[PDB]
RNA sequence: AAGCUCCUUCGACGAGUCGAGUAGUUUGGGAAUGCUGCUCAAAAUGGGAGGUAAAUUUCUUCUAAAGCUAAAUACCGGCCA
RNA sequence: UUGACCUCGGAUCAGGUAGGAGGACCCGCUGAACUUAAGCAUAUCAAUAAGCGGAGGAAAAGAAACCAACAGGGAUUGCCCUAGUAACGGCGAGUGAAGCGGCAACAGCUCAAAUUUGAAAGCUGGCUUCGGCCCGCGUUGUAAUUUGGAGAGGAUGCUUU
């Protein structure tokens, strides 16, 4: 029949392996993932503590010069980077964490739930590095971080880390520490049953 | 003991005086160069390893940290005033720290500093 | 150059300096 | 050798090399050892005149009866 | 032989160099945890936990090649076995 | 015949079937050289020819490779 | 939702690539032609 | 060539010179030997030859030199694999005290047990230490039947040739007091 | 065998209440920032030389 | 931290994640072709430690070599044969150095980070002008690489007499026939 | 911006790499002299190499698997003399 | 419906770059035979010649996972002796180093491993009235600080641009 590109053909042969292949803990517990309400609202705290644009900083620091021509508090913002984020972790300055599901290699992840649980850190996976990109004023983001907000905002930051907390951090107790994948359909269970009526009947 | 080609491999030193003439302009340019300064950097005498040699000093290769503290030198300024620094080399002795010591000394007390620019 | 190697040349460069006979 | 025969067959005119060197053999400037130096005086020589050291290293043969430069 | 004067020189980190950062041991063992265990180390678990430890120590010398390594990898799977004890 | 004239050394050496030069092997970038003989490599030297380019290199390097013209010209 | 119609597609495309790739030599041609197929395909009707 | 003469006996690679004379107990623990000889190499030059009995006592270390091997195109004779050997022991062996241990050591390491199922069933050779010098030589023989003349036996060097020169005696593992020293060893 | 077991978390199960580092902290981390102050001084000398 | 969390989690390579995420790239670079771009370092924290940044003018090529022998076996290793095969696939670019990714049983894979020398954010950095230096042309066709010196046995010691400072050169020097003038 | 000094504070160092088995090749060099391929595959008061009969494997000396760097050295070819 | 991210492509898109020659010396891959000696065989020729790949005015090597056993040395390179010694060889034909010591020259350094986190402070373009405008790269990490005979952080007082 139709013959497809090469390129489209290996990523949708990289989809079918993603759903058929039994997947480890570490990278199953990145397959689940949090929900529309919860993402929302973090991105609406978090909204509020976005960094400067570029733009925005220069015009600001444009300001401090003409008003030195002719006293603040400290910043408070989304913490990204990941070995800045990972320090932050390991010196239990993040209130909260957030982790894209899609960074490949996963291995730059792929300790990071483990590493905040031990840390006590409440942590969650979200749906879009692109995501979490936007939010930071860059192209993509593997992690962010809130480490302090404003008063303003502390009972927010609390209460989502609670709401998080437990509705993400309970199911995924529940099942993180088993395999993943699994997924075998009609086509692969059929194949399963050729497989085994034609190798255990007889001969090997 | 001419099994091998010793005619492709031969050397003839008849450059000798030419090397030589070549050597010893080579000193006066870095003279030249380094007008005031000697051409060589101050060394520190060391022990000879071996029992066979043991009993004749000879020089080193450069002064050692605690050494160069006890005569009064910084680390950053030897190399600047001239003097070899070796922080591979450890004393392990009181003699050898003393007259190396004494040697820093002896420099100091001979050598002529200009200030700056 | 770089920046350390700058600092490191502009706060100990290479002195002028005699010995005496 | 195919290349020089050509050269001296050739009317091209020769690429005389002035005897440029790398490192100048003299100093120079209007400083004490430049306005001091005497040319045609050799290295140990002019620095037992000028009273200074031209090596703290140790000797490697034997001076002149009046050297004074080789520490 | 000669008689000089001895004395002690300061501490070398370079001879500090066997490392005893407690940072390093920590991100050691979460890694372990998070990867997980080769075959040959769940072999040697599975001998370690039925009481087969001469044979699990044979079998650790024949995948690794040396009586103190294969030392080393069955006191570190034992050590796993106890944590797990006490974690569940 | 089974030698042509080769467009890259002019001699006629090029294998009308084979359709490489026996001298400097024409349609290969390289041109044929071997050690085993030193009479050809040096009729096929560099010095050999007309040498447009590398003939004026030394001078301008004697010069200093500058470029302008003597102040006060034209 | 589990990729079904996609691995068939897929499935199918590279049973596709074998027989073609298998048949450019006329001796597997000359095989297949020649070969009669089993009953264990058949089965089902009414054995 | 021991272990070959050694049927109750099991081959082991290089030992870390960094570890313990008593991790050699807990190997031969694992191991389930309760003999131990050890060979340790000096400089890549001088041979040094530990007969032990694992865990408790007693264990002699042994300077070793003169080696001639087998595969020397030299001895024309030959035995069976792992066939029970006669010990040849010397009446020094019995008189002196140290002897005596070194004696039994000997035994326990050399004995091929009488109804091992690895030895083979027919008697062919002897091994024999003897001491004329401060020093053991220890030599291996084919016992050769001949018939006699109107059986008698002719023995024919089969292997091994090595010279040993006592060191230490130590009571236990590979550790203890020290009971017998040479005192007039000449080290290499 | 299990060929796929479930992970025993015998490490993260235990939870440390100190941070890994025992590192003291830098005076910046208090104090305004001294980089964007060199990037107002150049501002304020490009908008004096004009 | 993610630098060290990288390094252990490659250190324990038959551990089950490393061995998942192994075995499904040596299929998909089996998929790609014997020689192709990277995009991203698979292993960064092994291309950091070598000396890979995130700078317009750094690249990774992954190469597929074939296993084995030729019961000859090639004095140069199926890395250098990598790193000379990516250099002159891209003639322009320097090797700075390669790293081990996948074995599978048919193929080893490298990845090989490679700097361009004509990029003016290379040329103004030091710590890479001196690749932009002339002298370095085709250090991996040189044996200048680590696995170069690796093979050359460049090393100090009584157990490389007979190759540092080049074998062929002590060769030369330990068979030349020194005559002087007064002999 | 930089150097030193002091300390009731810290101090991060290179993995299919070492190493074991094995085949080839190479060296004066089976403590395999080095290198390559192949199967297995590490450690953190660690690892490498030496010293030593001295009684246990004590002592001595360095930090591998990342990188740059002039000079003294070679030169039957290039510009000349 | 729309818009990002990732991956893969197109353009006679803007700007660059590689090829080939030379190869005396230099760095690698591959690699003989004639000859000599020995019952025979390994060996020798030779880790050479031929072939292939890659640079420069020098190349390479190079700042100890070194040498050593010292009362210690202290990156690399080259000359002298070491020395026809040690070592390996039917202890044949033979092959054949190095430490020390005297000398020539001497020069030290850069990264990965830590969060700038009170502010990506870094850099490629192309539009310029040459003074600064945007596009972008980049947090899966560009600057400054640091590189284990170290260092960082605070404090403290002098000294340098
Ligand atoms: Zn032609």
């Amino acid at each position: 029949m139709v013959k497809w590109p090469e390129y489209i053909r290996l990523q949708r042969q990289k989809k079918i392996l993603r759903m058929r292949l039994k997947v480890p803990p570490a990278i199953a517990q990145f397959q689940y993932t949090l929900d529309k309400n919860l993402a929302a609202q973090a991105f609406k705290l978090l909204n509020k503590y976005r960094p400067e644009t570029k733009q925005e900083k220069k015009e600001r620091l444009l300001r401090e010069a003409t008003a030195i021509k002719e006293v603040s508090k400290k910043p408070y913002t989304v913490k990204y980077g990941l070995n800045h984020v990972v320090g932050l972790i390991e010196n239990k300055k993040a209130s909260l964490v957030l982790i894209a599901n899609d960074v490949d290699p996963i291995e730059l992840v792929v300790f990071l739930p483990a590493l905040c649980r031990k840390m006590g850190i409440p942590y969650a996976i979200i749906k879009g590095k692109a995501r979490l990109g936007t939010l930071v004023h860059k192209k993509t983001a593997a992690v962010v971080a809130i480490t302090e907000v404003r008063s303003e905002d502390k009972n927010e930051l609390a209460k989502l880390i609670s709401a998080v907390k437990e509705g993400y951090l309970e199911k995924v107790e529940d099942t993180r520490k088993r395999w993943g994948g699994g997924i075998m359909g009609f086509k692969a269970q059929k194949r399963e049953e050729k497989r085994k009526k034609s190798l255990e009947t007889a001969i090997k | 003991h001419f099994r091998k080609h010793w005619q492709r491999r031969v050397r003839c030193h008849f450059d000798q005086p030419g090397k030589k003439v070549t050597r010893r302009l080579a000193r006066r340019a870095k003279a030249a160069a380094l007008a005031p300064r000697p051409v060589d950097k101050l060394r520190p005498i060391v022990r000879c390893p071996t029992v066979k040699y043991n009993r004749r000093t000879r020089l080193g290769r450069g002064f050692t940290l605690e050494e160069l503290k006890a005569a009064g030198i910084p680390r950053l300024l030897a190399p600047t005033i001239g003097i070899a620094v070796d922080h591979r080399r450890k004393n392990l002795s009181e003699e050898s720290l003393a007259a190396n010591v004494q040697r820093l000394k002896d420099y100091k007390a001979r050598l002529i500093l200009f200030p700056r620019k | 150059v770089l920046e350390k190697t700058k600092k490191r040349l502009t706060h100990f460069p290479q002195r002028k300096y005699a010995v005496k006979a | 050798r195919e290349l020089q025969k050509r050269k001296r067959r050739s009317s091209r005119p020769t690429i005389r090399m002035p005897n440029r060197r790398k490192k100048a053999l003299n100093p120079a400037g209007n400083n004490i050892i430049a306005k001091s130096w005497n040319k045609k005086e050799t290295l140990s020589q002019n620095y037992t005149r000028f009273g200074l050291v031209a090596k703290l290293g140790k000797a490697t043969g034997g001076t002149a009866p009046g050297n004074k430069a080789l520490l | 032989g000669h008689k000089t004067t001895r004395r002690v020189l300061k501490e070398r980190p370079s001879r500090r160099k066997g490392a005893q950062s407690k940072r390093t041991q920590f991100v050691r063992s979460l890694i372990r945890e998070v990867a997980g265990l080769a075959p040959y180390e769940r072999r040697v678990i599975e001998l370690l936990r039925n009481g087969k430890d001469k044979r699990a120590r044979k079998f650790s010398k024949k995948k690794l090649g040396t009586f103190g390594r294969a030392k080393r990898k069955c006191e570190e799977l034992q050590r796993i076995i106890a944590e797990s004890r006490r974690a569940h | 015949k089974t030698h042509g004239l080769c467009r890259r050394c002019g001699r006629r050496s090029l294998h009308n079937q084979k359709k490489v030069c026996a001298s400097c092997g024409y349609p290969a970038a390289k041109t044929r050289k071997y050690n085993w003989s030193e009479k050809a490599k040096r009729r096929k030297v560099t010095g050999t020819g007309r040498m447009r380019y590398l003939s004026t290199v030394p001078r301008r390097f004697k010069n200093g490779f500058r470029t302008g013209v003597p102040k006060g010209a034209r | 939702e589990d990729g079904d119609q996609l691995e068939r597609e897929l499935d199918a495309m590279y049973e596709h690539y074998k027989e073609r790739k298998a048949s450019q030599d006329a001796k597997y041609r000359a095989k297949r032609a020649r070969q009669e197929v089993d009953d264990e395909e058949w089965e089902g009707l009414s054995a | 060539d021991l272990a070959s003469m050694l049927p109750h006996g099991r081959k082991d690679a290089k030992f870390d010179t960094k570890s313990r004379l008593y991790e050699l107990c807990e190997l031969a623990e694992l191991y389930n030997c309760n003999n131990v000889l050890f060979f340790e190499a000096r400089k890549g030059k001088d041979l040094y030859m530990w007969f032990s009995k694992v865990p408790n006592g007693p264990t002699v270390k042994f300077y070793a030199q003169n080696l001639h091997t087998m595969e020397e195109l030299h001895f024309q004779g030959n035995c069976l694999k792992g066939s029970r050997p006669i010990l040849s022991f010397d009446a020094a062996f019995e008189q002196e005290p140290y002897l005596k241990v070194i004696k039994e050591l000997f035994l326990h390491t050399f004995g091929v047990p009488q109804g091992h199922k690895k030895s083979k069933p027919f008697i062919d050779h002897v091994l024999s230490f003897s001491v004329a010098d401060g020093k053991i030589w220890v030599r291996n023989y084919e016992i050769r039947e001949v018939e006699k003349v109107k059986t008698d036996i002719n023995l024919i060097e089969i292997g091994p040739r090595f010279v040993l020169t006592p060191i230490i005696i130590q009571e236990g593992s590979f550790g203890g007091p020290i009971l017998y020293e040479n005192k007039r060893f000449i080290s290499p | 065998e299990d060929p796929y077991p479930d992970t025993v978390e015998w490490f993260t199960s235990v939870e440390e209440k100190m941070p890994l580092s025992a590192a003291p902290e830098p005076k910046r981390r208090f104090i305004p920032s001294k980089n964007e102050a060199k990037q107002i001084m150049k501002l304020v000398r490009a908008i004096r030389e004009g | 931290g993610a630098l060290k969390y990288l390094e252990e989690l490659s250190k324990k390579k038959q551990s089950d994640v490393v061995r998942f995420l192994l075995r499904v790239r040596c299929w998909e670079y089996r998929q790609l072709n014997v020689i192709h771009r990277a995009s991203r370092p698979s292993r960064p924290d092994k291309a950091r430690r070598l000396g890979y940044k995130a700078k317009q003018g750094y690249v990774i090529y992954r190469v597929r070599v074939r296993r084995g022998g030729r019961q000859l076996k090639y004095q140069r290793s199926l890395r250098a044969t990598a790193e000379e095969r990516v250099g002159r696939r891209c003639s322009n670019l320097r090797v700075l150095n390669s790293y081990w990714v996948n074995q599978d049983s048919t193929y080893k894979y490298y990845e090989v980070i490679l700097v361009d020398p004509n990029h003016k954010a290379i040329r103004r950095d030091p710590r890479i002008n001196w690749i932009c230096n002339p002298v370095h042309k085709h250090r991996e066709c040189r044996g200048l690489t680590s696995t170069g010196k690796k093979s050359r046995g460049l090393n100090k010691g009584h157990r490389f007499n007979k190759t540092r400072a080049g074998r062929r050169k002590t060769w030369k020097r330990h068979n030349t026939l020194s005559l002087w003038r007064y002999r």
